[PDB]
RNA sequence: ACAGGUUUGGUCCUGGCCUUUCUAUUAAUUCUUAAUAAAAUUACACAUGCAAGUAUCCGCGCCCCGGUGAGAAUGCCCUCCAGAUCUUAA
């Protein structure tokens, strides 16, 4: 591929018009299989390193076909013009490695406004828009919130009495541990 | 549930009466039930060891 | 008593200036196709099936509510300094109940700093889409709503699809909704593309925005070039409704002009391109009165 | 299935992914398995932070307070989620754990200060 | 005082009914008396009334 | 289908398009009609067409037909309270019987709306589980949350093996 | 798990549980915080029981249920 | 197969021929176009004002294969296979 | 089923078999690394290790989780629920 920057420059070239013309790139491609019904899963990957797997796919046999989200003229060939659904792999004939990339590039071109698709008319989210409810509006702050005290009086750490400390130290003899004062208000960083 | 070919299980109901008779006839008396080996802190009846905080 | 968008005195003008184009409203979309059905109808049964389609096209042309930008939610319910650094991330809690509206849901966030505050507007609708999803909405912001993709969609003349996508994605009282709805209205009149929103459900939105921004110059001449005088006289009437204190509203009252002269009054009082409006009016007069 | 006893309990059913937990806050019998039969699913808890750095916790308060008034027991992480949401008071275990973390920080700052000299 | 979210639930519940009362909601503690763990529990059969 | 005179009445659409839902009191419907005379033509066409449509939407209501017993066709509804609702049909057409029965003992549109609106409440959108009862199985598939490691592999810093390898040294 | 008929292990036969160390100035504040928390959750439980009582009595014999229980029979007659 | 295909394809009834033999407007109701009554063939000549007899129950010769395909009882593994293009 | 091969010197009809599609186990040949899911011959017999503990004694739990598909045409769905358990005065 000489372009390598603009994939659409090959679709409008003369080498595309004398090779494919007004027909899709997969019109003349015929997939060989074992019977009258082809396998539901196409070839996984037809380009393994530098060797081509025999009869290549429509996209893969011509290396100047770049699967990109910019060239919509190549991506519209794999999307139905009437139903707007993407053709499966056994329909066109591309290997699965390129079919997955085609679906990804079609989605990347659809969320960029480059490819047309259905945009339904969706009713608004809510029936009535009332910002007067207390869920979205401000609520009257608590008396402890306007003062700066914790929500419950037992949230803060209160120093226990020495009589209760000794009552615990008498019953839990032998299993004692080192005492710890009030924890710091702000925890320092590393 | 309720089926026409259910079998009249009599042994299962006889064993309930036997176990209910044994519960009151061989009811262990509380004297040997709450006995205690003060050296190993082990109940001679059930075979459980007392917690460490009760020694 | 300010004129609101839900008033019948403005809805009766907007519905009349929207117009009924069945071939545009009931247009074959890009969905799955099915074999159509056929039945033999007489002339009266055909007219009945047509008026049924008109009364269905009314619900198709139901106007979306245009609202003012909502106030940012800044409220703190509790502050627990004990949890200043116990966690790195913030916990988002959502009240889920089928029987309560989405405007009354409690969406709170416990920050890692320890404050239990209410979730912002950008988070409330995101969590509401997370736990009550609707077709057409995305969790993250779609890339298509960027200005370059918007420029590409405006160059492909897909403004109706941009609008039907923005109404589906965002809430009518949000900020990005008003932003994109105004950015598309800044382009459709810059390029004179009012013909795209002719028979869509978005004509009245751009009309009610153009009358609020006093940008009527091209919208008048397009309705004059489209041989539509009954739409322009009602557009100037709705301008006089919206701006009661003004020389254009008072000159028509003091003169007692007809619908055909209500356009000239605005074209002489407060028209920016009044010469172009008057040239279009002369060219419509000298082309209609001779031919018909 | 038929049980001899048990009680209704609001707990977290670890129905999720490998190296990616996801809890379903459901009200089930205490003799039922973790991911087994339940009575009614209340909410869902995502322990991992999303792209916005938020741990999504979802509570059906209208059924939670109903089952609590009907006699449903609560577990420690469920009470922790309720205390972090503010529907229930903060748990004394969360308070003491935060105090212990603060004391660990207060020990590490003095160790890092006495190490430099 | 109620927990913050539950208190805001009442502050938004009574507001929608047209109640302009800004009184602070309180939680009762009369029927919430609990005996300590040292209180011995009865062993007699409880009679269903 | 192909066998029968009117094969259309043996399809799910014809059985589902019949909008006749009895009340919770209706238990038995005894239809008594004749097989001769030009009068009972409407009752014969009712038994031929609408009886399956009523029996499809009322599976618990017993329906019993009696032929050539009384000279005048009629219906007889036996309710739960013991009241017997006698309906005379001598020259009524097929549709008039349906509309008269839906008028005397049926369910209004307002009554039929609230039952399905309450049935809709059972399937909650915010719930998770199998595809049969809920809309989402693995929370991974939410667009914002962490992807599903069966599809996108997790980074190295988040796996338990790497965590237990850092905890080892 | 094991069964009531499964004998205990030989290495667990002569093993008793060992209590951990106790910090008294932390244990006291933890016990008092436990009591102050359980009293509040008990009050909330009683309040929720009262809400369930109100909803059940309403859905059984409310001023809205009696209206329908009368008008249904009126329209029936 | 060829003789029957050509016979059935030659014995078709055009929409114009239907509107001529019924003296009624043949209106096409497309699904994706909503309730829009598209008219495909106009009954040239005397347009009869008498509506056709609206039969409440159509006595059409249904086929069990199409009834099965409409009711979704077609569980065959060869019906929904992915095949090549035309 | 969008079907195809096959009876006969040959044609038509009836009619069976097989092929083409997808999945699971085993076998043969071949084989590089990761992530996820699953591990499935046996109701034949088991060496050995672990799987029910907690607690100031009492007590409470101890096929509950987990395992299997032998028997049973067993059962699916639907009424009534004794009894057991959790909080309360009910
Ligand atoms: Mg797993
Ligand atoms: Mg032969
Ligand atoms: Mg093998
Ligand atoms: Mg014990
Ligand atoms: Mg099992
Ligand atoms: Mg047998
Ligand atoms: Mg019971
Ligand atoms: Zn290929
Ligand atoms: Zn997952």
């Amino acid at each position: 591929s000489p372009y390598k920057d603009e994939p659409w420059k090959y679709l409008d070239s003369e080498e595309y018009q004398n090779r494919y013309g007004s027909r899709p790139v997969w019109a003349d491609y015929r997939r060989n299989h074992k019977g009258g019904i082809p396998p539901q899963r196409t070839r996984k990957m037809c380009i393994r390193g530098n060797k081509v797997a025999g009869n290549p796919c429509p996209i893969c046999r011509d290396q100047k076909l770049h699967v990109d989200f910019r060239n919509v003229k190549l991506l519209e060939q794999f999307v139905c013009a009437h139903t707007g659904i993407i053709f499966h792999a056994p329909y066109t004939g591309v290997c699965m490695k390129q079919h997955k990339k085609l679906t990804q590039a079609i989605q990347k071109a659809r969320d960029h406004g480059l490819l047309r698709y259905h945009i339904p008319q969706v009713e608004p989210r809510d029936l009535d828009f009332s910002t007067t409810h207390g869920a979205v509006s401000s609520t009257p702050p608590a008396p402890t919130l306007v003062s700066g005290d914790p929500w419950y009086p037992w949230y803060s750490w209160k120093q226990p009495p020495e009589r209760e400390l000794s009552r615990l130290r008498r019953l839990y003899q032998g299993r004692l541990r080192e005492e710890s004062g009030p924890p710091p208000e702000l925890m320092p960083e590393v | 549930m309720a089926r026409k070919k259910v079998r009249p299980r009599l042994i299962a109901e006889l064993a309930r009466r036997v176990r209910a008779l044994r519960e009151q006839r061989e009811r262990p008396r509380d004297s040997q039930r709450y006995a205690l080996d003060y050296e190993t802190m082990m109940r001679p009846h059930s075979g459980n060891r007392l917690p460490m905080r009760a020694w | 008593r300010k004129p609101t968008f839900m008033d019948e005195e403005v809805q009766n003008i907007l519905i009349k200036m929207t117009g009924l184009d069945l071939q545009k409203i009931f247009k074959p979309a890009l969905q799955e196709l099915k074999p159509p059905t056929y039945k033999l109808m007489t002339q009266a049964q055909l007219e009945e099936a047509t008026k049924q389609a008109v009364e269905a096209a009314k619900v198709r042309l139901k106007m979306p509510p245009v609202l003012e930008e909502r106030a940012p939610i800044n409220d703190v319910l509790a502050e627990d300094k004990i949890l200043e650094g116990t966690e790195t991330a913030k916990y988002v809690f959502t009240d889920i109940s089928y029987s309560i509206p989405h405007r009354e849901r409690f969406i709170v966030v416990r920050e890692p700093s320890g404050t239990l505050r209410k979730a912002s507007w950008e988070e409330r609708d995101r969590m509401i889409q997370v736990y009550f999803p609707r077709e057409g909405r995305r969790i993250l912001t779609p890339v298509i709503f960027k200005e370059e993709n918007l420029q590409t969609m405006y160059s492909q003349d897909q403004h109706v699809d941009v609008l039907n996508l923005c109404v589906a994605q965002f809430e009518p009282d949000s900020a990005e909704y008003i932003k994109i709805h105004h950015h598309t209205y800044e382009d459709i009149d810059k390029c004179g593309k009012y013909d795209l929103l002719r028979s869509t459900r978005h004509f009245g939105g751009m009309a009610w925005y153009f009358v609020n921004k006093k940008k009527i110059d091209g919208l008048l001449i397009d309705q004059i070039q489209r041989d539509l005088v009954s739409d322009a006289t009602s557009l100037v009437h709705l301008y006089h409704i919206l701006h009661p204190d003004g020389q254009s509203a008072q000159e028509a009252k003091k003169q007692g002009a007809e619908g055909l002269h209500l356009i000239k009054v605005f074209a002489k009082t407060e028209a920016q391109k009044g010469a172009y409006i008057e040239l279009t009016l002369q060219a419509y007069q000298e082309a209609f009165i001779t031919h018909s | 299935r038929a049980y001899r006893g048990g009680h209704l309990t609001i707990r977290l059913a670890l129905g999720g992914c490998t190296n990616r937990p996801f809890y379903r806050i459901v009200a089930a019998h205490s003799k039922c398995p973790r991911d087994g039969r339940f009575v009614e699913q209340l909410g869902s808890y995502d322990p991992l932070p999303n792209s916005h750095g938020e741990k999504l916790v979802a509570l059906n308060f209208d059924r939670i307070r109903h089952w609590i008034g009907c006699g449903a027991h609560l577990s420690k992480p469920v009470e922790k989620l309720l205390g972090l949401s503010g529907f229930y008071p903060l748990h004394p275990m969360m308070i003491t754990n935060a105090e212990r973390l603060r004391r660990k920080r207060a020990r590490e700052v003095l160790l890092a200060s006495q190490k430099t000299d | 005082p109620y927990p913050p979210l539950l208190r805001a639930m009442i502050l938004a519940q009574r507001q929608k009914y047209g109640d302009t009362s800004t009184e602070e909601p309180m939680l009762n503690l009369e029927r919430a008396r609990i005996d300590p763990w040292d209180y011995p529990a009865k062993l007699e059969a409880k009679t269903k009334t | 289908p192909m066998k029968g005179r009117f094969p259309i009445r043996r399809t799910l659409q014809y059985l589902g398009q019949g909008d006749v839902v009895f009340k919770d009191s209706v238990k038995v419907m005894t239809v008594n009609y004749n097989t001769h005379g030009e009068l009972g033509e409407g009752a014969r066409k009712f038994v031929f067409f609408n009886i399956p449509q009523i029996q499809y939407k009322n599976p618990w209501v017993q329906i019993t037909m009696f032929k050539n017993m009384t000279p005048s066709p009629f219906l007889r509804f036996y309710l739960d309270s013991g009241e017997q609702v006698l309906v005379d049909v001598e020259s009524k057409s097929n549709k008039e019987i349906v509309e008269h029965i839906r008028k005397i003992l049926g369910k209004n549109e307002e009554t039929l709306e609230k039952e399905e609106q309450e049935k809709k409440q059972l399937s909650h959108p915010a719930h998770f589980g199998p595809r049969k009862y809920c809309l989402r199985e693995c929370m991974c598939e939410v667009e914002g949350q962490v992807p599903c490691p069966g599809l996108v592999p997790l980074p190295k810093e988040m796996t338990g093996k790497y965590k237990a390898a850092l905890k080892a040294t | 798990r094991k069964t009531r008929h499964d004998p205990p292990a030989k290495s667990k036969a002569g093993r008793v549980a060992t209590p951990p160390a106790v910090d008294p100035t932390e244990f006291f504040v933890l016990t008092e915080r436990y009591r102050q928390y359980r009293q509040t959750v008990r009050a909330l439980r009683l309040e929720f029981m009262s809400e369930v009582r109100k909803k059940l009595h309403e859905a059984r014999a409310g001023v809205q249920a009696e209206r329908k229980a009368q008008e249904d029979a009126a329209e029936h007659r | 197969l060829t003789r029957g295909l050509f016979l059935g394809l030659s014995r078709q009834e055009t929409h114009q021929q239907l509107a001529d033999k019924k003296s009624l407007h043949v209106v096409e109701f497309r699904e994706e176009c909503g309730p829009l009554p598209i008219v495909v063939a106009s009954p040239q000549g005397a347009l009869r004002k008498d509506p056709e007899p609206e039969d409440e129950v159509p006595d059409i010769t249904l086929d069990w294969e199409d009834v099965k395909a409409a009711q979704g009882m077609k569980r065959s593994v060869w019906s929904g296979l992915k095949r090549a293009a035309t």
